[PDB]
């Protein structure tokens, strides 16, 4: 807060624009990234309720219900395993978002074969 | 009054091992779940810790030099140990401090003292024979008492910019005879603004009359190094552990 | 040991911001690292001064930083764009691709 | 935003513009109740100083200092303060004062002082280099001076060794000036180390006696004993103030804690060497020190071809703290906020988004 | 003069490990590449042209 | 091997443990660089004679 410190600051220019650009950058990357890597699909896909896929077993890769995180019983242990002028932006997906688009792309993958992928 | 005491027994002095006692809070700062590291004035871990004893038909009180500071551990029952001589030649040329608790209160003095050559104190079962003048005086403090072995005393001792710094902690133990391993941060308790040379200190005793007798009490002396600690602070923010970054390269 | 990786990023990122806040306890050779102290003990001439190194100490600090930020940006990009290719190729179809 | 994009035509989407910074209200200075006034009577107004070979030291500590009473007094001629501002030692709190009065003649005063030499400097009183406190020094003309001559201020004239910083030398030993063992008796090559001033009120301001005062502040990571008069204010919480604990300067918004403080801890820091809380001087009370709520502001607007209409997210930031919706990304003003669910045009984010249809989110 | 000589040095070793993480960062790169060329190649017939 | 140097280079803060760092993790990538692109099997085959 030093109205000094900012006087002399200005001296120097355009430093904290280039540095606030770069870091703006960056973070827009990430949101970015992450749109790349997960939304692939523009349909949301839902495993029927009868899970009848030939003694295949998809429980400990599907959503648990019971949870209110909606997350597969695997990625509910990955989140378990996981552990002055700064500020942290929140990312543009959220893990329930993120979760409800691995949920997506596993049903279409067991439901649809990679025809999902392609088309209808 | 001074008088002399010709009835000890020859004895070398005795030495142990440290273990990771003498850490103390650097600083009057709170800290809540974080490990910080700080150089400081340190006790190294497992060090050689010199042992005095008292007990008969031993009584040690020599004059130790002072160094960079002093580790003081103290294995009591009933209060034999009441207090300590601190300064450089311990006579009235120079200005020494004195550091006593008796039966009601402590007295800090920071004065021009002529010190026996054995001071000492004395219970009856009323015998005050530690010095023999005081010419002057320009600090006097006096504060609130801070007192099978059943105390454990631990003290720190600083002299830095001058400006005395005791730590302190009590124990309740029940070990017979050395020192317990396991690991008590000192509170820091008084800070003396004395700005004077200290390089030598004496323990002060109190003899048993019913000649004398000494009562059983043990001691240690540590030597204070400068080094780094990295301090483990809990959540409710008391040191339970550290870590000495010179002793081994697991701790480095 | 499973998780390594994402560990390794997410201890990175917060190392780099705690170092990011302890180069502001360094005074860069100034008098103190408070910008209060300085204000409050010393003239505007001289403050002026110890004001200037603490700016330039900590604008190094935030130009390693941003470019440090920068190089892991392009590696978690060149880690995404594998993860995205992996998801199109792996997930979304059978790949002949060994390994 | 145009002026952030050095452009007429903005293109739709989300431009961090400028950097929203809560402003504090008031201010609020606490202090402990010490009332009796620090001895500078006993110092400044002595009847007899010592001379500068035994030089006096005083220590002032627990007690409020009043300092203005030394700086609107017309008597003092030097008032030369290093490390600190003279006009600005009623503002700071210190531990320990160290007040080194004695008596010197006037050409010496400029001796008082970090780096110099002279016989002042090097064989009766030496001035550390990183000195931090001042030096008040007047003339005392009709006090030390005598027709005839006042020789009760000596000065030690010869010495073998410079002196240390904050070093006496009281000794009186003759002292050898040549190569001849004289056995401590006054003669020739063997003479007395103090020589006396001789003050007369006849003899010139060179030569004049001046009472010099050095006051040395120290200001370690101890509680504050000597500080100002400034009273101390009644507690507002949950607001965001200007602060001094004791010296401790800062802006926050101080609350209530559950912090469980040692009695000999005064303030804490958090894991990023931040002071994070402090104790109450008056009613020993943990106060939590959160900070102000910065936020980025973010102009959420749609091409100017299309519309004019724009949105600001303050991120970070409470709605209560600055049309309004509360986000978990912040607080975003000027969009409708709906219960349906689009495709995203414009990212806000934490799941929200904004387009044009007005401005909705 | 040794504040100088710091600064000039510290400045020099700055730019040499950036230097050093640049080109890193590309041969990690390449070595990216040499080992899908290893795994598509070698331990496989790959039917991506060229 | 000069201490006035160090004690001076002390006031900038941690900017060579930054450095030895970013070496360190430059060091140790092209180790996992020759690991990922050489080792990509856990069987020494070898040619009949
Ligand atoms: C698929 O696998 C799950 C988990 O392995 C099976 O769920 C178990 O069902 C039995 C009784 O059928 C329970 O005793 C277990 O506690 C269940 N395990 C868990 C982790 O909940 C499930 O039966 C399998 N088959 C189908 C068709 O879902
Ligand atoms: C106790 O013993 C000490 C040491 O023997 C005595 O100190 C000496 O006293 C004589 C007395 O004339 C002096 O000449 C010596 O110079 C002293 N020694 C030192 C090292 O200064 C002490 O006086 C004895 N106490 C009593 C009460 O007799
Ligand atoms: C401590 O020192 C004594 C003598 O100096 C020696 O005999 C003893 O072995 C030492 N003990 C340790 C643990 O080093
Ligand atoms: C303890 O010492 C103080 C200091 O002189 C004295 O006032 C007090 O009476 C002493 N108490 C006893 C029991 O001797
Ligand atoms: C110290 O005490 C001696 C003995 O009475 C006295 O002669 C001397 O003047 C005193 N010095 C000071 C500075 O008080
Ligand atoms: C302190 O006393 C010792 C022994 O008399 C001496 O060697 C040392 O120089 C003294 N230090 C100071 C600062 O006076
Ligand atoms: C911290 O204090 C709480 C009580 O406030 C106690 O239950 C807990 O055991 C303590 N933890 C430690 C590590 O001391
Ligand atoms: C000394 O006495 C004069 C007499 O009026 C007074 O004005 C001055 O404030 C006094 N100085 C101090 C430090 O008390
Ligand atoms: C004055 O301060 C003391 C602590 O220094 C405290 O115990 C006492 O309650 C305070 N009194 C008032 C009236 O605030």
């Amino acid at each position: 807060d030093s109205t000094e410190c900012s006087n002399l600051l200005l001296q120097y220019g355009s430093f904290c624009t280039q540095l606030n650009r770069a870091l703006t950058g960056i973070a827009v990357e990430q949101d970015k990234n992450t749109q790349e890597v997960f939304a692939q699909v523009k349909q949301i896909y839902k495993t029927p309720p009868i899970k009848d896929f030939g003694g295949f077993n998809f429980s400990q890769i599907l959503p648990d219900p019971s949870k209110p995180s909606k997350r597969s019983p695997i990625e509910d242990l990955l989140f378990n395993k996981v552990t002055n002028g700064l500020t942290v932006l929140p990312p543009l997906l959220t893990d329930e978002m993120i979760a409800q688009y691995t949920s997506a792309l596993l049903a279409g993958t067991i439901t649809s074969g990679w025809t999902f992928g392609a088309g209808p | 009054q001074c008088v002399n005491l010709t009835t000890r027994t020859q004895l070398p002095p005795a030495y142990t091992n440290s273990f990771t006692r003498g850490v103390y809070y650097p600083d009057k700062v709170f800290r809540s779940s974080v490990l910080h590291s700080t150089q400081d004035l340190f006790l190294p871990f497992f060090s050689n810790v010199t042992w005095f004893h008292a007990i008969h038909k031993r009584f040690d009180n020599p004059v130790l030099p002072f160094n960079d500071g002093v580790y003081f551990a103290s294995t009591e029952k009933s209060n034999i140990i009441r207090g300590w001589i601190f300064g450089t030649t311990l006579d009235s040329k120079t200005q020494s401090l004195l550091i006593v608790n008796n039966a009601t209160n402590v007295v800090i003095k920071v004065c021009e003292f002529q010190f026996c050559n054995d001071p000492f104190l004395g219970v009856y079962y009323s015998e005050f024979r530690v010095y023999s003048s005081a010419n002057n005086c320009t600090f006097e403090y006096v504060s609130q008492p801070f007192l099978n072995f059943k105390n454990l005393r631990e003290f720190v001792f600083k002299n830095i910019d001058g400006y005395f710094k005791i730590y302190s902690k009590h124990t309740p133990i029940n070990l017979v005879r050395d020192l317990p391993q396991g690991f008590s941060a000192l509170e820091p308790l008084v800070d003396l603004p004395i700005g004077i040379n200290i390089t030598r200190f004496q323990t002060l005793l109190a003899l048993h009359r019913s000649g004398w007798t000494a009562g059983a009490a043990a001691y240690y002396v540590g030597y204070l190094q400068p080094r780094t600690f990295l301090l483990k602070y809990n959540e409710n923010g008391t040191i339970t552990d550290a870590v000495d970054c010179a002793l081994d390269p697991l701790s480095e | 040991s499973a998780l390594g990786k994402l560990q390794d990023v997410v201890n990175q990122n917060a190392q780099a911001l705690n170092t990011l806040v302890k180069q502001l306890s360094s005074n860069f050779g100034a008098i103190s690292s408070v910008l209060n102290d300085i204000l409050s003990r010393l003239d505007p001439p001289e403050a002026e001064v110890q004001i200037d190194r603490l700016i330039t100490g900590r604008l190094q600090s935030l130009q390693t930083y941003v470019t440090q930020q920068l190089i892991r940006a392009a590696e978690i990009r060149a880690s995404a764009n594998l993860a995205a290719t992996k998801m199109s190729e792996c997930v979304l179809g059978q790949s002949k691709r060994v390994d | 935003t145009k002026c952030t994009l050095k452009s007429f035509t903005v293109e739709k989407g989300i431009y961090q513009t400028s950097n929203f910074r809560v402003q504090p209200t008031e201010s609020i200075v606490r202090f402990p109740n010490i009332t009796n006034l620090c001895p500078f009577g006993e110092v400044f107004n002595a009847t007899r100083f010592a001379s500068v070979y035994a030089w006096n030291r005083k220590r002032i500590s627990n007690c409020v200092a009043d300092y203005s009473v030394l700086y609107n007094s017309a008597s003092f001629s030097t008032f030369k303060c290093y490390g600190v501002s003279p006009t600005k030692l009623n503002d700071l709190c210190f531990t320990n004062v160290y007040a080194d009065s004695f008596v010197i003649r006037g050409d010496e005063v400029r001796q008082i002082a970090p780096g110099q030499t002279g016989k002042i400097a090097d064989y009766n009183y030496k001035l550390p280099d990183d000195f931090t406190g001042c030096v008040i020094a007047w003339n005392s003309n009709n006090l030390d001076s005598k027709v005839g001559g006042n020789y009760n201020y000596r000065y030690r004239l010869f010495r073998k060794s410079n002196l240390k910083p904050f070093e006496r030398d009281i000794s009186t030993e003759i002292y050898q000036a040549g190569s001849t063992p004289c056995n401590g008796v006054i003669g020739f090559n063997c003479y007395f180390p103090l020589q006396s001033y001789g003050f007369q009120p006849t003899n010139g301001v060179g030569y004049q006696p001046y009472r010099v005062v050095v006051l040395s502040f120290e200001l370690l990571h101890a509680p504050a004993t000597v500080c100002g008069p400034k009273k101390s204010t009644n507690l507002v919480k949950n607001k965001c103030v200007n602060f001094n604990f004791n010296g401790l300067t800062g802006t926050g918004v101080l609350t209530e804690s559950n912090k469980k403080f040692l009695p000999f801890q005064q303030f804490g820091r958090d894991i990023a060497d931040t002071t994070d809380a402090v104790r109450d001087p008056q009613t020993l009370e943990i106060l939590d020190i959160t900070p102000c709520s910065f936020g980025g502001v973010s102009v959420i607007t749609p091409g100017t071809n299309t519309s004019n209409q724009v949105a600001v997210l303050y991120q970070g930031v409470n709605c209560t703290e600055v049309n309004v919706f509360q986000t978990r990304a912040g607080c975003l003003i000027g969009a409708e906020h709906v219960n349906n669910s689009y495709e995203c045009d414009i990212p806000i984010g934490a799941g929200i988004c904004a387009s044009y249809q007005s401005i909705i989110a």
